[PDB]
């Protein structure tokens, strides 16, 4: 935000701190002394920003962050480790960028209790009704790869999935329940799509206000003698919204069932999305001007250069901390 | 057709900056800053404690408010200089006490 | 800044793939790990892919997000089931 | 009338100190400020009331206030002097 306030009438606007315009840049018409992309680095800045944002953005709801340091808070690390189960390593693409992930399950205790009750019922039903062969080891391996081991047999449906970045293990995010999931059997690729609202906090707070108003009205009526959906409500503020889509690759057959079971009934979210699409304000698509004039944009160029220098200076320490 | 203007963000003025804005704004203004009615309540109570069945001129109460504000601003600026000398921006009661002593109201 | 190495001699990590950078683009100054990385960057450049179904070609656009921006391909086929107007 | 020492509020002390140009304030300041104001008012009011009672009087006039302040050495102009 503290970036230099661009001089009036520049042929670009500063979007996310960088020079961009809605229309495709016409350098040849607009620039007399264009600095090279090497000189500008705008492309570099954009790429670093993109990757970092993908590491830290709002795409998935955050749920756990490593606490910024005989404090017992150390003892909670193994507890948080055990509250999730450990699962195998998978690749993700974010726009032009790609990332890698290991998978972790969030232990739904109701599924554990119901599994114990189901085993009780099945046992009671059964009681009421009443060298070594390596090929068998290969069969067991394949069965455990496409059928389910005990932890997978309990967590088939309603299991909870946590995402973590293998290049940034500090943050954990929820897999979107309000998402469309397609499992490509031929390519082993999974595409996830969801709509995201930039002022969602505004909508949630107005939703809370409406809930309070309805509760007050019900209390007033009671003094004499609910699937509240903010997106349906006529007084909901305009969502600034974006539709998003992402592809996963590298997930194995057994995990697909867990994932496929985990997401919400499709028609309901489809109708919700259609409402969002009527009421939403779509994010406008714009084009970055990677080339800047060395004379009119000298301040902007140097500012970008300085910020890049600081970013790189910090980035070395990140691995030096490992 | 309408540009989004990017994504807006909650603007958070750095702490103390709008405080300086208030400093300047209130310093330019010249009206009485203490609410008239509660100050009248204080002076009525103090006089009633001191003497029974008193009355006031409205102008007298206004003059008392003006004099109070003048004294208080003088005290506050003295306290500011004291705190500055301490090399602290947070004024503390001891700064006022020191101001009083150097003034001699409690020496 | 130029080159693929840090001041301590450790190789830079690709912004696109997170692989260790092998080569450096002299024109733009963006170091890249692999041919795929370079090709992706070039496709980010050359917005009008002058082949002259043309609209179906990968078209990366930049979207501004809270505190940063990301590149999105408007030709990305969204997951099966997206409504009309998605 | 009760608790009117509180009636000054914090925000009034805030605004007055703002006139004084103080950039940073402490919570304890308010109580001390109230005490100082209390003793100042008590002295000024006692002087004014005795100035009034001399004249076989019942209404404290602006003359009594201004001359009481003059006796405290605090000189005030603009109220009919």
């Amino acid at each position: 935000a503290s970036r230099a306030k661009l001089a009036t009438n520049r042929p670009f606007e500063i979007v996310a701190g960088l020079p961009a315009s809605v229309e495709l840049p016409n350098y040849n018409s607009s620039l007399t002394h264009p600095q090279s992309i090497k000189n500008s680095g705008v492309l570099y800045d954009s790429l670093v920003s993109s990757r970092r944002t993908w590491v830290q953005g709002e795409m998935f709801e955050l749920y756990w962050r490593r606490p910024k340091k005989e404090s017992p808070t150390s003892g909670t690390i193994p507890l948080i480790r055990d509250k999730m189960q450990k699962m195998c390593d998978c690749v993700m693409s974010g726009g032009p960028h790609t990332f890698k992930v290991r998978l972790f399950i969030l232990k739904n205790d109701k599924i554990e209790q119901k599994w114990q009750d189901e085993q009780e019922l099945k046992k009671k039903e059964k009681e009421l009704k009443r060298p070594k062969r390596k090929r068998r080891k290969n069969a067991i391996k394949e069965d455990k790869d496409m059928q389910l081991t005990a932890f997978q047999q309990k967590y088939v449906q309603g299991a909870e999935i946590i995402l973590e970045y293998l290049e940034f293990t500090h943050s954990r995010y929820y897999l979107p329940k309000k998402s469309v999931v397609e499992f490509l059997e031929d390519t082993d690729e999974i595409i996830i799509s969801w709509i995201v609202i930039h002022n969602s906090k505004e909508i949630e707070k107005f939703k809370t206000k409406k809930i309070k108003a309805k509760l007050k009205a019900d209390q007033k009526l009671n003094k004499e003698d609910v699937s509240f959906n903010p997106l349906f409500e006529a007084d909901c503020p305009t969502p600034l919204y974006t539709p998003m889509t992402m592809k996963l690759s590298g997930i194995h057959k057994r995990f697909n069932q867990i994932i496929r079971n985990s997401v919400s009934p499709m028609e309901e979210v489809v109708k919700e999305m259609e409402k969002i699409l009527q009421i939403g304000t779509r994010l406008s698509g714009y084009n970055l001007w990677y080339q800047l004039d060395g004379y009119d944009d000298e301040a902007l160029s140097e500012s970008l250069r300085f910020e890049l220098n600081e970013w790189e200076h910090a980035m070395r320490s990140r691995r030096h901390k490992r | 057709a309408p540009a989004t203007g990017g994504v807006k963000k909650p603007h958070r003025y750095r702490p103390g900056t709008v405080a300086l804005r208030e400093i300047r704004r209130y310093q330019k203004s010249t009206e009485l800053l203490i609410r008239k009615l509660p100050f009248q309540r204080l002076v009525r109570e103090i006089a009633q404690d001191f003497k029974t069945d008193l009355r006031f001129q409205s102008s007298a109460v206004m003059a008392l408010q003006e004099a109070s504000e003048a004294y208080l601003v003088g005290l506050f600026e003295d306290t500011n200089l004291c705190a500055i000398h301490a090399k602290r921006v947070t004024i503390m009661p001891k700064d006022i006490q020191l101001a009083r002593r150097i003034r001699g109201e409690r020496a | 800044p130029t080159g693929v190495f840090l001041a301590n001699g450790i190789r830079k990590k690709c912004l696109i793939t997170n692989k260790e950078c092998q080569y450096f683009d002299p024109r733009t100054g963006v170091p890249y790990s692999d041919v795929e990385a370079y090709k992706i960057i070039q496709r980010i450049q050359d917005p009008i892919s002058k082949e002259e179904d043309s609209d179906d070609q990968v078209r990366f656009k930049w979207f501004g997000f809270k505190n940063g921006g990301i590149y999105l391909d408007l030709s990305q086929r969204p997951a099966k089931g997206v409504p009309e107007g998605f | 009338l009760r608790d009117n020492i509180q009636g000054i509020t914090k925000p009034a002390i805030r605004r007055l100190a703002r006139r004084g140009g103080v950039k940073r304030i402490s919570g304890l300041i308010y109580e001390e400020t109230r005490g100082v104001l209390k003793v100042f008012l008590e002295n000024v009011i006692r002087d004014a009331v005795t100035y009034t009672e001399h004249a076989k009087r019942k209404t404290v006039t602006a003359m009594d206030v201004v001359y009481a302040l003059k006796r405290q050495g605090r000189t005030l102009y603009g109220f009919g002097g």
